[PDB]
């Protein structure tokens, strides 16, 4: 196997392929990238027995077909350390790979390519192309609500649902829920799948904001994503995701509208002195008035008051400041609408002018 | 605070479900059975969420407090389980438990497992806070006198027939180990679908006689069965049973025998057994030794036991098995040279 | 090459299993009646077949024909399990993987349904080496196990496991393989291996096995290697003699008959190899004590000393008790005086000479 | 105590005072900084029993004299969280402190000011003033060579030597040495002192590139630095430092002038595949050439060929790649004059353009 | 400030020591003939000058004038070693550095050449407190030390050391000082200090010394 390439054309695809790899792999082979030269094409593959990433590069110079496996981090460092605009020539000699760049020579150990695991082929069920912007919006909206480590595994992922001409992303962890939906302009059959945390992370990373459309294929238990010359394949978690519709309040009688920035600043100031162990705050809502209070076992109390658009009866309700701050950070809008019924019922948070994204927060016992 | 036994726990649960349940004792089998019954009843009532934590100095009480305070969108009716330290709660654990009891909700079902609490442990703020809304089930291993009743009941609830000889054999082979006895009963039921468990069947099952029963060797010594005692000692040596355990058991029995022998010169043996609360099944074999070994014996035996115990405490020698065999023949009616006793 | 007897003769069927009837019959009855429990544990001495029986049970559980006590051995599932490539059978070495992080990833796989089997079987070996956090994670998993998973455990130190773990599983204890069964198994193995053998060699190997089949197979392999592809009585006898080194018993016998030259020759032979003189004195004292106990009652001698049973019985029957007592006291005095002797060898020689030709004068 | 101060005028002094304070003071009083209002000034002091930092802020609003101790972290967070342009009014009531500003109120706990440790006075043997840039260059030329946690206590600090019309900074760890010299424009008596690494770091953070000269005073066992409204005091190690002249090779014959940029790039490329345990690489200094060969336990060859200005007989020498890379990074020059005497002797790595700075690197017997 | 007689009167020359004539003669002959070993071990009771002899040997080896059995005591190296701040003389307290990691770190730096002196001397004290792993790690390098390093070992319980370490070094055993020698040394010290004394007091002190001059 012999080929020659440019540093610029190889720096980015190599970084994308080697990004997922890290730590100590289950097997040494999983810690290496598979390089294949064939029909004037260089294919870089990286997998960890749960997901696969494939990148392709065009060759316009003499080359020899072949296949090998090489270390990821060391090869990436060697490629990055060379001067900009240099030419990298890769050759295979015995059980070694020789990399040449001007007067710089490197010899790297290799392993047989036959030992590299390969995922079995599968047939897709629903195929659809959408702009990267919509996927980025959905991910940034619904990522923060996923659970970190729970016995219920299906809550650790994100629920992607195709309904009519709409795509919806839902996340929850048993205490808070985030839902978003966007149109796609094409009719697709009703379907629902669960994506794991690592898959969502990789899908978010691979997006670059470019004009290249993202093509998504969903099958029985696998999902494939095409973006330019990058292909990402992942598996689907098995389970029954809870229905989000029942979570939403049926009839929230009391409504409130508040400035996002001022409310967020007030919440942060209240949380500065709030109990670190609990991070709990107490809200007193009255006619055109919202008061936030916090306290700690050291008898230090923090109080703040602000003016809002409210017309209901006075109420007292406890909350966890972390969830509210996360929701406010997610919603980047001038005004935020909060709908609630009582102190022991879930509160719904939405944008004043946009209803695409909604959040549900369960109040804390206080 | 209600107080119950494992048998009445099912009836209490059928009558109703209380906010908190306390499981204090030293019998893992009964505690596990009570926990399983309580969890099954709670799941029937609609408790599909369960949480368990271990109490220790390096404990994250913040997570427990957050779970108690935090609500659930759909998975309500939470269940929490605590495992107390073997020593028992301390002042820090006492105040942590008091705080946890302060933060209690109707949808949270609390279960606690640990050893029996002493008077000082019982007299705690958290313990008194739950007095009006708690039921404690006592779960401890029954003594040998009450063992055959439990064995018969367990066989009956499994739809099995046990003979008196089979029951006695099972009690003798698995005294103080109810888990092993239950496993043996289950294996016997598997072996014989008809469910008829005659004495030969259990005797064939007893062929295993894995280990951990030096009391059998000590009883053989007490009965004067030189052949049986020697055989059991050889089997224990093959099994690698801790010689220190054999030494301690024989030490307890030999001290009791020495006291009885010395104080029986003016009192009947049976009266002394009653004074010491000895078990009639033991009283027999003990009496045989007390009617088989003179005062010269049980003194050379005491000397040998003390020397071996000192050697194992200071030298930790592995030749203790030969000394145990010598002491075994000494405990029998064998004269012995008295030179092997280092005398 | 010829492979290893132990490796090539893994029991592939319940019939091939030697002994352990009380466990095999119970397992077969449970499989036939459908009474299958969530957690199974196996306990016993080394080389008793815990792992083999666990593998046989796993093969029987996930056979294509059905849940039967007699696996067909021809379907794809049986072949994969025998080769160890079965997807739904997860074998874990707890000794190698003890940290909680390693065990958590393996335990998290219970969420996925079986791919090509009725049950998802986990076979954990050396489970007694798991950490406290690993035990806690295992208990959490076993509290509410999925209906379509089974756990099999094998260890030689069940006491190490927490009582909570033990209480939630059914435990089977395996016994020894006796002697006749081991001899028959070795005879069958050698007949199938086309290796020449003699009955006396097989009997000696079975006697040296001491209830362990793995030890018996190792000794058979040693005899084959030393016998140049053949098993013979002379080869096995020489192999055992290389592991005997019975200089202590020979010294005791020579001393009891008052043969100084033999005592000196045996002392020189013992000094040829690295030996501890105090250990030799302790062994001689133990042998004398055992002889005295046997004289007091014939039942003192057990199966642990079956190798030298005849010599001990002859010594007990022949020597009067008084001579044994005198020799034991002399050896006790020698052991007491050994530390301050000019040399350990010199002290042992002096004590043996005193026992041979001298009698102490007791007070009064 | 009562005073109103502008937030901006108080931001930087608070950060400077909180800098030296560590995360774990091990004493409640240590974690709290001392605030003293007197006359028309406010003094903020922070000490950790080894170093002291004092800052002064002018006061224009009415106020009363007073002294107190307040937590550094909480006070700094409260000050920074307020909106820009806000005026903070701080008052002392009993054991509490009111930090009322605008619509926000806070109650910070306070401790007696008498319990705050103080440093005994000392006599200044030497006094001088130098520009900030010269001090920054001197410290940067030798900071990297200071030992981290060597058993030798005196090797954990930097040696400052004022001699004639110049000031010299020296650092070492027993394997590598760094020396820098700069004129000061004023004659001072010969003197040598040792400063701990923490003091050097604090001095570096103190500098901001301002035009105000830095005034340095040195006593028997103490050092003081004054710049603007900031004063810093530190103790001295009070130990011996090996003489650099003896460590410096004497009249080395080889004077290899290497291409600092490509030289360091090649060194990094070799270090990519170098022995991780020892970080050692073989430099084959050939005629007007250098071959940096790196070999790791994986036996992956990292021979890199570069053009240098060597003119002597070719020589092989083993060097720790990390030390060489650090020296090249610190040089920040065009050509590096490695002056070599022999393979086993140390190499004097100097800046070819500037002879003021120098380093000494010891080889290894590979 | 004030220093006790034991610290003040530590010998600084081979002629200032008491007894141990055989050890001094052997060391002098070895230095004169040029036959210098790479591993020296000193054994004996307490307070017999093992550390002092090791320090004197270290001074002699690294003296500026040359390898001589009579150090000048005036050059920079001699003064630095006497004052206990010599760079190339590394003193290890094995009683507090028993960790194998410390030994490995120390061995990793042997390849570097000495800074000033012609040899890099390691003086390990109370070596009997080192762990088995430390001894095993030492074994290999002690068998093949570079040409520019030396090892000096001082021990009071040589029995604990393994035979492998013992066979890799030249052993010197120090004889306990006699009562007459202790009395003479005490008399000389008192005469040098100009302190009144009586023969019976010196005899009693020597008898109570029990072979230890430090006592
Ligand atoms: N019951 C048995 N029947 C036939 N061969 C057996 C039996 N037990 C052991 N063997 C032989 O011994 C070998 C090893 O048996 P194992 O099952 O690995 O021993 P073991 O009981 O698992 O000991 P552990 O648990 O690893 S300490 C097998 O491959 C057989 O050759
Ligand atoms: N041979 C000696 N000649 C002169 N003074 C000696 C001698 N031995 C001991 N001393 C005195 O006793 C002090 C202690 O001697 P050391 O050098 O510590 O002997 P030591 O054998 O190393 O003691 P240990 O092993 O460290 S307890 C010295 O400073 C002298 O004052
Ligand atoms: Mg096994
Ligand atoms: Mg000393
Ligand atoms: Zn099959
Ligand atoms: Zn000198």
């Amino acid at each position: 196997m012999k080929f020659t390439v440019e540093r610029e054309h190889l720096l980015k695809p190599l970084q994308q392929v080697s990004g997922p790899l890290g730590g100590r792999p289950t097997l040494p082979i999983l810690g290496n990238l598979l390089l294949q030269v064939a029909d004037g094409t260089l294919s870089l593959t990286g997998t960890d027995l749960e997901m696969e990433m494939v990148a392709r590069v065009a060759l316009v110079q003499p080359h020899e077909p072949g296949a090998t496996t090489v270390p990821a981090r060391k090869f990436f460092d060697i490629c990055r350390g060379l001067p900009e605009g240099a030419e990298i020539a890769v050759q295979l000699e015995g059980e070694r790979m020789l990399v040449r760049s001007g007067r710089s020579r490197f010899s790297l150990s290799t392993l047989p390519a036959a030992d590299f695991p390969n995922l079995d082929d599968w047939q897709s069920e629903v195929e659809f192309t959408l702009p990267q912007a919509t996927m980025k919006r959905l991910i940034e909206a619904t990522q923060f609500s996923m659970a970190h480590q729970d016995v219920r595994y299906y809550l650790n992922g994100m629920l992607f649902e195709t309904e009519g001409e709409e795509l919806r992303t839902v996340a929850t962890d048993g205490h808070r829920l985030a839902v978003c939906s966007m149109p796609i302009g094409q009719s697709l059959p009703s379907h629902s799948v669960i994506v794991p945390r690592k898959g969502v992370i990789e899908l978010m990373r691979m997006l670059d904001g470019g004009d290249n459309p993202l093509r998504v294929q969903i099958g029985s238990n696998n999902i494939r994503a095409h973006v330019g010359d990058f292909i990402f394949t992942s598996k689907l978690v098995d389970g029954r995701f809870p229905d989000y519709r029942r979570v939403l309040p049926k009839n929230p009688d009391k409504h409130l509208e508040a400035g996002c920035d001022l409310l967020k600043q007030a919440f942060a100031r209240a949380a500065i002195l709030s109990n670190e162990k609990f991070r709990g705050v107490r809200l007193y809502v009255s006619e055109n008035q919202l008061k936030i209070t916090a306290n700690n076992p050291e008898q230090e109390e923090a109080e703040e008051i602000l003016d809002v658009t409210y017309s209901g009866a006075e109420m007292e309700i406890g909350f966890n400041v972390s969830y509210v701050l996360d929701v406010l950070n997610a919603l980047k809008c001038e005004n935020v609408r909060m709908m609630l019924t009582d102190s022991v019922s879930s509160v719904q948070i939405e944008d004043a002018a946009s209803q695409s994204a909604a959040y549900v927060v369960m109040p804390m016992r206080l | 605070m209600i107080r119950l036994y494992p048998e009445q726990l099912r009836a209490q649960l059928n009558e109703g479900l209380r906010a908190a349940y306390l499981l204090l004792g030293n019998d893992p089998l009964l505690l596990q059975e009570s926990q399983d019954a309580v969890r099954q009843v709670a799941a029937a009532q609609g408790f599909e969420e369960h949480h368990t934590f271990s109490i220790d100095p390096n404990t994250d009480w913040n997570a427990i407090f957050s779970l108690c305070q935090a609500m659930s969108l759909f998975a309500s009716r939470q269940t929490l389980l605590l495992l107390l330290p073997e020593n028992g709660p301390n002042a820090a654990i006492n105040e942590q438990l008091l705080t946890l009891t302060g933060l209690l909700h109707d949808d949270l079902l609390l279960i606690v497992r640990g050893n029996k609490l002493s008077k000082a442990q019982e007299n705690a703020a958290w313990f008194t806070a739950l007095a009006n809304r708690s039921v404690q089930v006592t779960c401890q291993t029954p003594e040998q006198a009450q063992l055959p009743r439990w064995v018969a009941a367990r066989a009956k609830q499994l739809n099995l027939e046990l003979d008196d000889a089979a029951n006695q054999v099972l009690c003798y082979c698995y005294e103080g180990n109810l888990l092993a006895l239950a496993q043996a009963l289950e294996r016997l039921s598997l072996l014989w679908p008809d469910g008829k468990l005659t004495l030969p069947r259990v005797e064939q099952a007893v062929n295993d006689a894995a280990h951990f029963t030096p009391f059998h060797w000590v009883d053989a010594l007490l009965m004067g069965k030189s052949k049986r005692a020697l055989h059991i000692l050889q089997q224990l040596r093959l099994e690698g049973s801790e010689p220190v355990i054999l030494l301690r058991t024989l030490q307890r029995e030999l001290l009791l025998l020495v006291n009885l022998k010395r104080q029986s010169a003016h009192t009947p043996l049976r009266a002394l057994f009653d004074k010491h609360r000895v078990w009639q099944n033991r009283r027999g074999m003990m009496g045989e030794a007390l009617n088989r070994l003179s005062q010269t014996q049980l003194r050379q035996a005491v000397q040998l036991l003390t020397r071996t115990e000192l050697t194992l405490k200071q030298d930790y020698g592995q030749s203790v098995w030969a000394e145990l065999e010598g002491l075994s023949l000494l405990l029998c009616h064998k004269p012995l040279a008295d030179v092997f006793i280092d005398g | 090459s010829y492979q290893v007897l132990a490796r090539k003769w893994r029991p592939q069927t319940f019939a091939d299993v030697v002994g352990q009837e009380h466990v095999l019959t119970a397992l077969a009855n449970g499989l036939s009646l459908g009474r299958i429990h969530h957690a199974y544990l196996f306990s016993g001495t080394r080389g008793v077949g815990k792992t083999s029986i666990a593998r046989l049970l796993a093969k029987g559980l996930n056979c294509e024909t059905g849940i039967t006590a007699t696996p067909c051995g021809v379907c794809d599932n049986c072949r994969e399990i025998e080769q160890g490539r079965f997807v739904d059978l997860i074998e874990i070495d707890a000794a190698s993987r003890t940290k909680v992080e390693d065990t958590r990833d393996l335990l998290d796989n219970v969420q996925y349904a079986p791919a090509r089997g009725r049950f998802k079987v986990y076979l954990i070996d050396e489970v007694h080496m798991l950490s406290r956090h690993s035990f806690n994670a295992l208990l959490k998993t076993l509290e509410e196990p999925p209906e379509h998973v089974k756990f099999l455990l094998a260890t030689t130190d069940p006491q190490k496991l927490p009582v909570t773990i033990l209480s939630r599983c059914l435990q089977f204890h395996l016994k020894a393989l006796d002697v006749e069964q081991i001899r028959h198994q070795l005879e069958h193995i050698l007949n199938e291996e086309h290796i020449a053998h003699e009955p006396r060699a097989l009997q000696l190997l079975a006697r040296a096995a001491e209830g362990s089949l793995r030890d018996a197979l190792s000794l058979t392999d040693q005899a084959i290697a030393s016998g140049d592809g053949q098993v013979s009585t002379q080869a096995v006898s020489a192999m055992l003699g290389t592991l005997d080194d019975d200089q202590a018993l020979s010294l005791v016998e020579a001393m009891v008959e008052a043969n100084g030259e033999r005592v000196m020759a045996l002392i020189n032979e013992a000094a040829a190899r690295g030996i501890e003189w105090e250990a030799l004195l302790v062994e001689m004292l133990g042998l004398l004590h055992r002889i005295a106990m046997v004289q007091l009652s014939p039942a003192a001698l057990g199966n642990d000393m079956a190798a030298i049973e005849l010599r001990m019985r002859e010594l007990a029957r022949t020597i009067p008790p008084t001579d044994i007592q005198l020799y034991y006291q002399t050896l006790l005095i020698g052991r007491k005086e050994l530390p301050y002797a000019p040399d350990r060898r010199m002290g042992v020689e002096m004590t043996l000479l005193r026992a041979l030709a001298f009698h102490p004068r007791m007070p009064l």
